[PDB]
């Protein structure tokens, strides 16, 4: 329960859960394509964010 | 604006053609303006949240 | 209270302006006498909180302890001279000043009337105690035992600065007076029952509790003595005094809200105390030794009895010197034998025949042998667990059987037996380590004496 | 110097305190009140200045 | 003093640290005899109850 | 739009159906917009391996999305109580299974479990508190 | 440069934010943004590297759509008022895409890419600049429309960018690009209290700018990019080792040092405004800034890395100073805490 | 013994172009020092 | 905020108005601090820049600490101002709009029953 | 009128456009410029309708800063192809 | 000594007297400012 | 391998310096430094302090409440008043609700 | 017709009351 089960919890895992959303997050082709449809997404979804919400 | 050197200065070299009321060239008015002008002198020292 | 304070700023000119080999006296003598000047603000005749101006105030339960965070520089400074000699005058003078500036951070928090002052000053202390333990830290780990030390507390610390916020606007000050002789009535609501958690998660998690408290283990361990002492005598009992001040208001809410901690604390006095029975490292058992009896204060701090809450200072503050005093003589051992394996050094009554005196004093205090404040606390925190529910007796009486068992263990397998064939041959002891001892038993003596001092609010 | 100077010297500690919360909280009940009424000095949003509309007689008639 | 001026710097502090600490007195002077459990009329000979 | 808000207006553990399909939906959109961010960023490597990562995302969202609607509808329905939180996390502790499992790992559907419940039991209590979220400026 | 065209290109970068703060006719400040991407263009590629025409020609695509978005936002407005203007009266649609724009030119949020890459291309110096001087610009013209914009947007662009930032900023190693995620983080902030307290807006900047520029001019002194070449920071350099920590540990918030005010009175304007959803949310991954700061300072400070020999060589040599700026910006930075009050 | 101060391999981790390495990203090297791209002949 | 106040100076530090307050003490320990957070910037720069840290630059410790706190008692004066516009501007408000803040009055304890939790 | 949903779309297919690169960097700063008709053209055609002259600065002002613009943008892109030889963005992909 | 002299081998003399004598023109208006201040405060209330 | 040096042992402090004390290395700042500690430490805190701390007088008024005490019981008894009233707050005083 | 101009809070300034009512500044 020491070391292992209250480490492996608490600790460890909020260690573990971040760096993988830095990992997924971070890899990134670098290629200007990619990133900049991303923006297209972004457009799209804040002008529904404006349209639903109207 | 967010830093009014031109109120201060006095200057108006930004201020002089925002609305269509404003002089027009060789005193020509231009379209509309008859209702402009009722709708910022009537919001004028009255704030916008009461503007509108 | 600005003579316990100023003063204390101007040993941080004292100890860089001054000659490199006389800058250790300089520091030590005049904060002596500044812990002399600490022992006015007991003088207090009539009940009245001594309210000295607008952000500074003592009452009965921070005053013992601006008295015990004074003390400790002097002794801090005198327990760190030996390893930082080694260094080259300006990392001294570094360490001294990191030191100076705990007590002058902790002075203040302890003596502060505004509680987001206890926030901005109560994690400011992080800053000063992370470089004693990392920058002078000498096992590899440190890097770890260091993040470890500030995210624990610095995740815990975010949702008391909102919940902090979140009060000032429903009330309307942050001022511990006015709080008190006002109505601030929690309603039981889903959310209160988080309010209630904000506030008091970040103080059980500098305290260590059963579930947070791998951050103290670690960080005992490859911190350095002076900063291995100012975190069991001075930083831990940051979280208590908060609780203490902080549940005045959130008054109704603990009444139902406590049972998850209370059970967490006393399962976990159980365990803690266990697991000291077989841990090779000695500062990894003094440790988890302060792990056990500082869930007995969270288990005290919540029950909220009055005796309860003077069990808990009478604890806290002999508790405090009873555990720099076994983390001082463990860094002794750790020193001349340079190992923290408990196993090795077996023997040394036999070649250091006072520190195991002292030794044998110190692990008295740590169990509760009678004419001392450490039983009273005990006692009195057992009579109020006992009156929450009968109950309580058997699992606050296992801790007792275990805690008799480790801390004589302790003297058994460290200061009995067979000596040590050959370790490197072990020197005398300096008179400055057992005067750095001495130092915090002859106040437990004067302070079992006269045991009211320390009573807390409550009594 | 005695138990009268702490006991005087903390009522006059609460009077600036409770003084300094009664006010804190006014003022954001002041500060609700102006942002939706727009009818105090603060938060006069601005609109277009008069000092600019052309009240002169216009070649084109009728307006 | 030959370089041992350093010695005054902290006992200094305390010097004023009791003077700023009579300034906040001063400044907290209201109620000085209007404190219902103290309030007495002047004896005779002293124009302030706590100074 | 009238839509997604009607899950709110019948009482909890009432009409599950709709709760379901509502959830699915909601997590099938955010299946979508996901996908969408994957895709166009890391894209794929021919358009059919890309449509398939659109629908595995799309359908993992969308079951996240039933399972915690059916939980915590069913939830509350058994347990006779539309107004405790509890339910909800007992729905969000399901929907991290769901994820856990499309993504074969025990561990994930651990974290997932624990977070996404507790997030899930937080909405709860908001609208139960009547929490406000991006309020307007009333300062 | 022929120091003629230095004073030209200079006075753009610097009219550029000028005009458009002192105007009001929108167009004068659209102009005034276009002189700036205008301005920056030329020194980005001064080392002419094959990295930084890739920088430029992205900074470029990136800066010129938005300015052009925002500009479509001034049209339409002319036919739905006749006001070169934002008015109470403004279609929502209208200020959100204004909102867009300016947060890509600024880029905050989703529209965060380009400026991680752009850091990454550029010299340390023009770095600061494309991050401090030219965050002013887009700023100003949020903050005058503040009035009108939406609460919920905002948000979500605050919220993002500080996730982005703080996550993209725990793996990179690259201090040009820690920078820049940070300044991603921090932007966030500012834009999360612009709908409800404009004049904090102009603290969380400033804040940032007298942390930010002493940092960078730290990171220059020994013109190191990397992690591993400001940890042998004690050998080349060991005085900027003591406000090199304390200045990286108050860009995160941590209470003592001067950089915690920015955070507290953001969020004690958003739990007045009631925002204690948002608001908590943000404070708990800003704690994530932190971790990566303070890993940095664990290789600068408070633990040793190994240097080289050739090290040595580069002591003997007198160090070329840092400028009188480092140290008045880097005190006023650290601790000024004590003087919260006036600042707000 | 002493303090541990970092050895090589401790300083080794933080090279490469990202700190968390991950399964296509490591296959990336650390970028120029010189900011100057050995490029080609071209 | 406070701009848009009628009567704003477009562009001015301190308007005359704040002739009407008190001058900020030379001793103010703010511009007191601002001293010290002077002297140290002075200190600091001597460090940085390798130069004996006390004994060196004593004019530019004192260009320091006399700029600093030059600034100190100009920078107070307004931000005084600042916050005495506040209060004219929000006492007067409470005022003007008397109904919206309305003077409550409290019952007294003997009054009010106020619910005992017993923590037994 | 709806003229003026026609010259608002073609800047929105202009958008989408730009917002697309088609491995051409050349045709991107083209497509770019079909905005920038598409507002001089708005512009133009609403201070028309509105007899605002006061205005008319702007149309051109549009066009004066956004010839300027391009010429920096085909600058950058002139020199893209004497690094790489060509204008293909894939080549932009060392800042990664 | 140096064999590549100091640069700053001696003061600029220049730059202590803007230094020195900056700073005293300082405090001349400094405390001229408070003392007028004081006046015009005392005067322009009551007293 | 990189160049890093050899461990440092530690001295033998006793070797030379056969008087030393704890604190330092030469003689005679090692003396200074425990005849000030020892002073100023035990002879004049925990000798001083101790005998202020006595001094201080009805600590929390304990010493005064003994005697209220004492004239409250001689007086409640004499005029047979019941020493602890059953209810503090007089029921007059009090406005119950209805 | 045209609306009424915001009233206008009158007075001299006075210093302000209890100062500046930050977090613990006694100012
Ligand atoms: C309105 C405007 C909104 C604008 C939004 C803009 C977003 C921009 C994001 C940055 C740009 C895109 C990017 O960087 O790509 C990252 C990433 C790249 O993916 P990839 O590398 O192609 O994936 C390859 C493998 O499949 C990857 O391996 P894998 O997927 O098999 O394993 C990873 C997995 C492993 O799972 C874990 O171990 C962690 C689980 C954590 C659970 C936390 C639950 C919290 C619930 C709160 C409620 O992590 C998770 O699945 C987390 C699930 C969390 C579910 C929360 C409830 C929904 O793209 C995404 O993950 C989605 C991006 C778009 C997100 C949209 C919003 C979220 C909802 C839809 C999802
Ligand atoms: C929550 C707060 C926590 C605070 C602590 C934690 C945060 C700060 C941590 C700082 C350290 C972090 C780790 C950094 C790396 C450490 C290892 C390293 O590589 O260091 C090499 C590095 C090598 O430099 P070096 O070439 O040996 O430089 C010689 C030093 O300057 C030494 O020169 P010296 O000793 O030869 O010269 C004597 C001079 C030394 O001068 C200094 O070094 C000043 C440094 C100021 C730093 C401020 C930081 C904040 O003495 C004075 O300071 C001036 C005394 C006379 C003027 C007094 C003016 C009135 C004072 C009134 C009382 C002030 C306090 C109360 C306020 C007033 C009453 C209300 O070691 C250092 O020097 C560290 C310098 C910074 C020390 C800061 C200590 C602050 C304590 C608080
Ligand atoms: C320097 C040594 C003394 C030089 C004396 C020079 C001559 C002189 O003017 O003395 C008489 C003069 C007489 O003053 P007074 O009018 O009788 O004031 C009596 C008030 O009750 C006392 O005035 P007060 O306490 O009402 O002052 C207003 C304000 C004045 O503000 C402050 O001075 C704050 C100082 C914080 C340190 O106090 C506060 O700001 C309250 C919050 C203080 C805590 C703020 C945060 C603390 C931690 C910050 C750490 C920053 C460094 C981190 C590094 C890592 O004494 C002073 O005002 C200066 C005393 C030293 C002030 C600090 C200087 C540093
Ligand atoms: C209830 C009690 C909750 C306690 C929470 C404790 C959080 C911190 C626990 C320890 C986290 C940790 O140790 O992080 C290590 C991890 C990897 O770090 P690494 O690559 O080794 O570099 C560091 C220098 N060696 O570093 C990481 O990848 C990030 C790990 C988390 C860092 C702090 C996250 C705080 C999130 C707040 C929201
Ligand atoms: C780990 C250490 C312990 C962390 C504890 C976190 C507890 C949740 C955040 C703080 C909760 C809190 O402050 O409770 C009261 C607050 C306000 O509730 P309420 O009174 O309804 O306010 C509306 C007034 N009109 O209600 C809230 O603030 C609820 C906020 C819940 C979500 C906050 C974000 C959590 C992120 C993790």
């Amino acid at each position: 329960l020491d070391l292992i089960w209250l480490e492996k919890t608490i600790p460890k895992s909020t260690s573990t859960l971040h760096t993988n959303m830095t990992t997924l997050t971070t890899n990134q082709k670098g290629l200007i394509k990619l990133y900049f449809m991303s923006f297209l997404i972004n457009i799209i979804l804040i002008i529904i964010l404006y349209s639903i919400n109207l | 604006p967010f830093l009014d050197i031109q109120k201060k200065l006095g200057i108006s070299l930004d201020r002089h053609f925002m609305f269509l009321s404003a002089e027009q060239p060789y005193k020509n008015a231009a379209r509309c303006h008859a209702f402009e002008k009722e709708w910022i002198e009537c919001a004028h020292g009255i704030g916008g949240t009461r503007a509108k | 209270m600005l003579k316990i304070i100023l003063p204390s700023l101007m040993l941080l000119p004292l100890t860089w302006l001054s000659s490199p080999k006389k800058t250790w006296t300089n520091v030590t003598s005049y904060s002596f006498l500044i812990s002399l000047t600490s022992l006015t603000l007991l003088w207090q005749t009539d009940e009245n909180y001594k309210n000295f101006s607008n952000m500074f105030s003592s009452d009965p339960l921070s005053t013992p302890l601006i008295i015990l965070t004074a003390w400790l520089l002097p002794l801090m400074l005198m327990a760190s001279q030996n390893h930082l000699k080694k260094d080259n005058n300006v990392l001294q003078k570094l360490y001294i000043s990191m030191l100076i500036s705990l007590q002058i951070l902790l002075i203040m928090t302890f003596s502060a009337t505004e509680l987001i002052m206890f926030y901005i000053l109560f994690e400011a202390t992080l800053i000063p105690t992370l470089i004693i333990i990392t920058r002078w830290g000498n096992q590899t780990e440190r890097l770890n035992a260091g993040i470890y030390f500030l995210f624990y507390t610095l995740i815990g610390s975010i949702p008391l600065l909102i919940a902090l916020i979140l009060i000032q606007n429903h009330v309307g000050t942050l001022n511990l007076m006015i709080l008190s002789f006002t109505t601030h009535t929690l309603d039981a609501s889903w959310s209160n029952n988080l309010l209630w958690l904000a506030c008091m998660m970040a103080f059980l998690i500098k305290m260590p509790l059963y579930g947070v408290h791998l951050w103290l283990p670690k960080a005992h361990v490859e911190a350095p003595i002076a900063g291995s002492m100012i975190l069991a005598a001075i930083l831990l009992k940051l979280g208590s005094y908060g609780m203490i001040r902080i549940s005045i208001i959130l008054d109704p809410l603990t009444k139902y809200m406590a049972y998850p901690f209370i059970l967490l604390s006393l399962w976990g006095m159980i365990m803690t105390s266990s697991i000291c029975l077989r841990q090779t490292d000695l500062k990894s058992l003094i440790a988890y030794s302060s792990v056990s009896h500082m869930a007995l204060v969270i288990a005290s701090i919540m029950i909220q009895t009055p005796w309860s809450f003077m069990g808990a200072t009478m604890l806290m503050i002999a508790h405090g010197l009873t555990s720099s005093l076994l983390f001082c003589l463990a860094n002794s051992n750790y020193e001349r034998i340079h190992s923290r394996t408990m196993i090795m050094a077996r023997g040394l009554q036999m070649v250091f025949p006072l520190m195991a005196t002292w030794w044998l004093m110190a692990s008295l205090a740590n169990l509760a042998l009678p004419p001392s404040i450490n039983l009273m606390g005990e006692l009195f925190i057992t009579m109020s667990l006992f009156s929450w529910s009968n109950f309580t007796i058997i699992l606050m009486g296992i801790n007792i059987i275990i805690t008799g068992m480790y801390s004589m263990y302790m003297i058994i397998t460290t200061q009995r037996g067979k000596l040590t064939n050959h370790m490197i041959n072990l020197q005398p002891s300096h008179t400055r380590e057992l005067t750095l001892m001495a130092l915090h038993m002859i106040p437990l003596i004067l302070l079992t004496t006269s045991p009211k001092l320390i009573t807390g609010l409550t009594m | 110097d005695g138990p009268e100077k702490n006991y005087e010297k903390t009522l006059a500690i609460l009077q600036i305190e409770s003084e300094k919360a009664e006010l804190r909280l006014k003022e954001q009940e002041v500060r609700r009140l102006m942002r939706a009424r727009g009818d105090g000095p603060w938060y006069q949003f601005p609109t277009p200045e008069k000092e600019f509309i052309d009240h002169s007689p216009k070649a084109t008639p009728d307006n | 003093l030959r370089e041992h001026w350093v010695h005054i710097l902290v006992p200094a502090g305390f010097v004023f640290g009791c003077y700023l600490d009579r300034k906040d007195d001063e400044k907290l002077t209201a109620f000085r005899n209007k404190s219902m459990l103290f309030q007495r009329e002047l004896r005779p000979n002293e124009e302030v109850t706590w100074k | 739009k009238r839509f997604f808000e009607s899950y709110h207006e019948v009482p909890d553990g009432t009409q599950c159906h709709r709760k379901t399909y509502i959830t699915t939906a909601l997590g099938g959109i955010c299946g979508i917009i996901g996908s969408a961010y994957s895709v166009s960023l890391n894209p794929a490597d021919s358009t059919l391996e890309a449509v398939a990562r659109v629908g595995r995302y799309t359908f993992t969202a969308a079951a996240i999305g039933a399972m915690f609607g059916l939980t915590t509808c069913v939830s509350a329905q058994v347990r006779e109580k539309p107004d405790d939180p509890l339910n909800y996390f007992i729905g969000g502790c399901a929907g991290g299974l769901t994820l856990g499992a499309r993504t074969h790992s025990y561990g994930t559907a651990a974290m997932g479990c624990v977070y996404m419940g507790t997030a899930a039991a937080l909405f709860k209590i908001g609208k139960l508190e009547g929490w406000e979220l991006f309020p307007t400026p009333k300062v | 440069m022929n120091p003629i065209t230095l004073a030209i290109i200079y006075f753009t970068i610097f009219l550029g934010p000028v005009i458009t703060m002192s105007s009001t006719n929108l167009m004068l400040m659209w102009v005034g943004l276009e002189f700036s991407l205008l301005a920056i263009i030329p020194m980005l590629i001064n080392k002419k590297n094959p990295r930084s025409t890739e920088a430029a020609t992205k900074y470029f695509v990136t800066q010129a759509t938005a300015s052009m978005i925002i500009l479509l936002a001034i049209v339409l407005n002319y036919k739905q008022l006749g006001t070169w203007m934002f008015q109470q009266q403004t279609n929502g649609l209208i200020l959100n895409m204004t909102l867009m724009a300016l947060s890509m030119k600024l880029g905050l949020a989703p529209f965060h890419f380009w400026l991680p890459e752009v850091t990454q291309g550029i010299p340390l110096h023009m770095g600061l600049i494309l991050l401090t001087w030219q965050k002013i610009a887009p700023l100003s013209i949020l903050i005058q429309i503040y009035p009108l914009l939406n609460s919920t947007i905002i948000l979500m662009l605050a919220i993002t960018s500080i996730f982005m930032g703080a996550w993209g900023g725990l793996n990179q190693t690259q201090m040009r690009k820690i920078m820049a995620y940070s300044s991603i983080a921090h932007m966030g902030w500012m834009l999360a209290i612009l709908p409800y307290n404009p004049s904090l807006t102009l603290l969380n900047l400033m804040i940032y700018i007298i942390l930010t520029a002493p940092m960078f001019m730290a990171l220059m002194l020994n013109n190191s990019m990397t992690i591993n070449s400001i940890s042998l920071l004690w050998n080349k350099t060991p005085a900027m080792l003591t406000m090199i920590s304390l200045m990286l540990l108050s860009l995160g918030g941590l209470p003592p040092l001067t950089g915690f005010l920015p955070k507290w009175i953001i969020i004690t304007e958003l739990m007045k405004n009631n925002c204690l959803i948002m608001a908590t949310l943000m404070a708990m991954m800003a704690l994530l800034n932190l971790f990566f700061y303070t890993r940095l300072i664990y290789s600068t400070s408070l633990t040793m890395f190994p240097t080289n020999n050739n090290s040595k060589m580069m002591t003997h040599q007198t160090k070329t100073k840092p400028n009188l700026m480092f140290s008045t910006l880097a005190i006023m930075s650290t601790m000024t805490l004590p003087l919260a009050p006036q600042l707000i | 013994a002493r303090q541990w101060q970092p050895d090589i391999e401790w300083a080794e981790q933080f090279s490469g172009a990202v700190m968390y390495p991950s399964k296509e990203t490591a296959h990336w090297k650390p970028p120029p020092w010189n900011d100057v791209d050995i490029l080609k002949e071209k | 905020m406070m701009n848009g106040r009628p009567g704003h100076e477009p562009l001015k530090f301190l308007p005359d108005e704040a002739r009407s307050l008190p001058p900020p003490k030379l001793n103010d320990p703010r511009l007191v601090y601002m001293g010290l957070l002077g002297y140290c910037t002075g200190l600091m720069d001597n460090m940085l820049r390798m130069r004996p840290v006390m004994r060196a630059g004593l004019h530019r410790q004192l260009l320091f600490v006399t700029s600093f706190v030059f600034a100190g008692y100009f920078y107070l004066k307004r931000q005084n101002y600042l916050y005495a516009v506040k209060d004219h501007d929000m006492f007067g408000y409470i005022k003007l709009h008397p109904e919206d803040f309305p003077e409550k009055e409290k019952k007294t304890y003997a009054e009010i029953l106020e619910p005992f939790h017993p923590v037994r | 009128p709806s003229t003026f949903f026609n010259l608002t779309m073609a800047f929105s297919l202009s958008l989408l456009g730009t917002l697309m690169f088609r491995s051409h960097l050349m045709s991107t700063l083209l497509c770019l410029e079909g905005m920038v008709l598409s507002l001089f053209i708005m512009t133009s055609v609403t201070s028309l309708n509105s007899n605002s002259m006061s205005s008319m600065p702007i149309p051109i002002t549009i066009l004066v800063f956004a010839a300027c613009e391009a010429a920096v943008g085909l600058a950058l892109l002139v020199k893209v192809s004497n690094t790489y030889g060509t204008d293909y963005v894939q080549n932009l992909n060392l800042l990664q | 000594f140096y064999v590549r002299e100091p640069v700053n081998a001696k003061p600029n003399w220049l730059a202590v007297g803007l230094s020195v004598g900056a700073s005293v023109f300082m405090w001349i208006y400094l405390i001229q400012t408070h003392n007028e201040d004081v006046l015009e405060y005392k005067r322009r209330n009551g007293l | 391998q990189w160049q890093e040096d050899p461990e440092p042992e530690d001295e033998n402090v006793y070797a030379k310096n056969p008087d030393f004390h704890g604190y330092d290395s030469d003689p005679v700042v090692d003396v200074w430094n425990m005849r000030a500690v020892f002073f100023f430490g035990f002879s004049i805190v925990l000798v001083f302090g101790t005998t202020f701390v006595a001094y201080v007088p009805d600590y929390r008024m304990q010493e005064w409440a003994r005697r209220e005490a004492e004239r409250l019981v001689k007086y409640r008894e004499v005029n047979g008043l019941p020493i602890m009233e059953s209810n503090y707050f007089d029921p007059s005083k009090i406005q119950l609700p209805e | 017709a045209r609306p009424e101009p915001n009233p206008v809070i009158e007075g001299d300034l006075k210093p302000a009351k209890h100062g500046t009512r930050f977090f613990f500044w006694t100012v």
